[PDB]
RNA sequence: GGAUAGUGGCCUACCAUGGUUUCAACGGGUAACGGGGAAUAAGGGUUCGAUUCCGGAGAGGGAGCCUGAGAAACGGCUACCACAUCCAAGGAAGGCAGCAGGCGCGCAAAUUACCCAAUCCUAAUUCAGGGAGGUAGUGACAAUAAAUAACGAUACAGGGCCCAUUCGGGUCUUGUAAUUGGAAUGAGUACAAUGUAAAUACCUUAACGAGGAACAAUUGGAGGGCAAGUCUGGUGCCAGCAGCC
């Protein structure tokens, strides 16, 4: 048969199903970052734990180790590029000390609200879902685009959509036809 | 054909099949999708070779519209194109006429019947008819 | 001290001793002897089909009181008799008799669940329709 | 008393009460928004213990 | 010495009495093909591996062979056992643990579809063939991203702020609305284009396609563990719940 296509999970559930503190914190994050489920928080926690485990197993290696050096530079540079790591500190201590809130605030869904195209994080959510958003010259409808500070300047509305011009809209066209009827 | 700007990338000219291959990208904003015949005729009038010596296939559209990328082939002459190009692509371009056959199941059943039959079978069929009649 | 040998060449002793002592574990012994396939009523399976035979009003344990009925069932693949509990309020009217019922465990890995004595299984389906569906009126069993 | 009968006694004796028609509930991200405002920004009743199901006093 | 393509008790003829074993031989069981590997693991471990690769074995159970470089071959032959097919009763043929499909068995597992266009394979061989394989159908086995609304006057609930014209205005604004609004899209329909041997699929788009009685999210719970009701009606150790109490 064909080769097996590999797939993997991207999230992990909490060990204790009903912890008041954890539930309150996760609901706070969901409300103040406009997330549909707690699966998003679980996913970001999963990636954060993965990179923290990588950083910890790096630190356990002695200094001037080629593996520790190379992997530290790779991980730190990737985190800096995405923007969850500081742009001036390659100490890797922050690599052992990132935060789920940092990852969430780096996600695109809040990036639209930050750059001021949304007026509300849930307006941003529906905007990206309805694809009135372009990361570059390409239209994205993924709330968790995880921008890299190189498209931060390039986030804008989609030219092939309203709020960007050249496109009235589905109900705007109906209203234009109604106004044509009314004007005669 | 307004700002269609069909353009080419990674051009390789191989005389081994007497042609050149390339990746052809069409930036067609305010356009659903440009058809294969339009792409091939514009590629022809751009490369100054011939209309039926050029070939286009693939052409996946970028998400959200705006651009399409596919693989393009142009040939040294229509004869070599008709020689090297696949039959299905020729039939799609209309340069070739598709052969008409039955279903694969019917073809295999026919092959099994005629492998049951040994030899030409005309004398056997005549003998069977004669014996059935009298 | 500490019992167990601490020799650097005593690993055969250690492995054999662990092998011997592991037979004291309930789950290890069951898995290694295959008691599921040989003497468990379901034969190691999570579910089993069966046929309803009669009416068993099991009386609850203490301090409790509930005596209506539980289905005696003959398993199809085994022919073994098994008492099963009808798991809801008034759901005894869907399991009347001579019906085909799917049976699941109670949840204690082979033990009676609560105040019900001697019942280790429950019914989930009658003639291919879920007890939950029949109870919540979402389906009705096919009599014709 | 001999109760090996009367299965569904209270299931029958219960008076059938139709579910009162209510407006639809927001689904998904809107539900999470509703929870956010109802638990963290609302000060309507957070005096004693921030209870979530207030019995009518 | 025979045989083998070869070595060898592989087998014969003569001789010796050796060989293995508590460091577990021999025997028995395995609901045992082995490994790469999988799940879970602070470390150390536990359990699983029929199954996408590699290596074995098998073609209903043995057995024996022909051809061939290569088979003890089974979509090759022969015979016995079991099963089973067609007759005009004389005789003939048969092995789906290949692909679909049927029965049976069951807790348990798809369509009697299209194609050699791709990856490769075979042949005298660019050219034919290939249920290998690919494509499509079924498919909540798992896995990825993610619809279910987003923004506004006023009737009502109040977390930050201003004159000594002390229940007077509200520059900045948090939430339902029973008196509401020139607004955004997908889901679904589509002559279209593209993908595909040619099309339903996706990606792109004519046009159509929302206002809450509708395009309506369930599944489990609300004593504890484990947040979430000493709110109402019914029952009254009954019915039932309850993984444990």
């Amino acid at each position: 048969p064909r080769a097996p296509r590999t797939y993997s999970k991207t999230y992990s559930t909490p060990k204790r199903p009903y912890e008041s503190s954890r539930l309150d914190a996760e609901l706070k994050l969901a409300g103040e970052f406009g997330l549909k489920n707690k699966k998003e928080i679980y996913r970001i926690s999963f990636q954060l734990s993965k990179i923290r485990r990588a950083a910890r197993d790096l630190l356990t290696r002695d200094e001037k180790d080629p593996k520790r050096l190379f992997e530290g530079n790779a991980l730190i540079r990737r985190l800096v590029r995405v923007g969850v790591l500081s742009e001036d500190k390659k100490k890797l201590d922050y690599v052992l000390a990132l935060k789920v809130e940092d990852f969430l605030e780096r996600r695109l869904q809040t990036q639209v609200y930050k750059l001021g195209l949304a007026k509300s994080v849930h307006h941003a959510r529906v905007l990206i879902t309805q694809r009135h958003i372009a990361v570059g010259k390409q239209i994205v409808n993924i709330p968790s685009f995880m921008v890299r500070l190189d498209s931060e300047k390039h986030i804008d509305f989609a030219p092939t959509s309203p709020f960007g011009g050249a496109r009235p809209g589905r109900v705007a066209r109906r209203n234009a036809a109604r106004k044509a009827e009314a004007s005669g | 054909s307004d700002a269609v700007t069909i353009r080419t990338r990674k051009v390789i000219s191989n005389p081994l099949l007497a042609r050149k291959q390339f990746v052809v990208d069409v930036l067609h904003p305010n356009r659903a999708n440009v058809s294969k015949d339009e792409l091939r005729e514009k590629l022809a009038e751009v490369y100054k070779a011939e209309k039926d010596a050029v070939s286009v296939f693939g052409f996946r559209t970028q998400f959200g519209g705006g651009k399409s990328v596919g693989f393009g082939l142009v040939y040294n002459s229509v004869a070599e194109a008709k020689k090297f190009e696949p039959t299905y692509r020729l039939v799609r371009y209309g340069l070739a006429e598709k052969v008409e056959k039955a279903s694969r199941q019917q073809r295999k059943q026919k092959k099994n019947r005629d492998k049951k039959i040994f030899g030409t079978g005309k004398r056997l069929a005549k003998k069977v008819a004669r014996r059935n009649a009298d | 001290g500490k019992g167990k040998p601490r020799g650097l060449n005593s690993a055969r002793k250690l492995r054999v001793h662990r092998r011997n002592n592991r037979w004291a574990e309930n789950n290890y012994k069951k898995r290694l002897l295959g008691t599921a396939f040989k003497s468990s009523p379901f034969g190691g399976s999570s579910h089993a089909k069966g046929i309803v035979l009669e009416k068993l009003g099991i009386e609850s344990k203490q301090p409790n009181s509930a005596i209506r009925k539980c289905v005696r069932v003959q398993l199809i693949k085994n022919g073994k008799k098994v008492t099963a509990f009808v798991p809801n309020d008034g759901c005894l009217n869907f399991v009347d008799e001579n019906d085909e019922v799917l049976l699941a465990g109670f949840g204690r890995k082979g033990k009676a669940k609560g105040d019900i004595p001697g019942v280790r299984f429950k019914v989930v389906k009658v003639s291919g329709v879920s007890l939950l569906a029949l109870w919540k009126e979402k389906k009705e069993k096919p009599r014709s | 008393h001999g109760s090996l009968a009367r299965a569904g006694k209270v299931k029958s004796q219960t008076p059938k009460v139709e579910k009162t028609e209510k407006p639809k509930k927001p689904k998904g991200r809107a539900y999470k928004r509703l929870l956010y405002t109802r638990r963290f920004v609302n000060v309507t009743l957070v005096n004693g213990k921030r209870r979530m199901n207030p019995g009518p006093s």
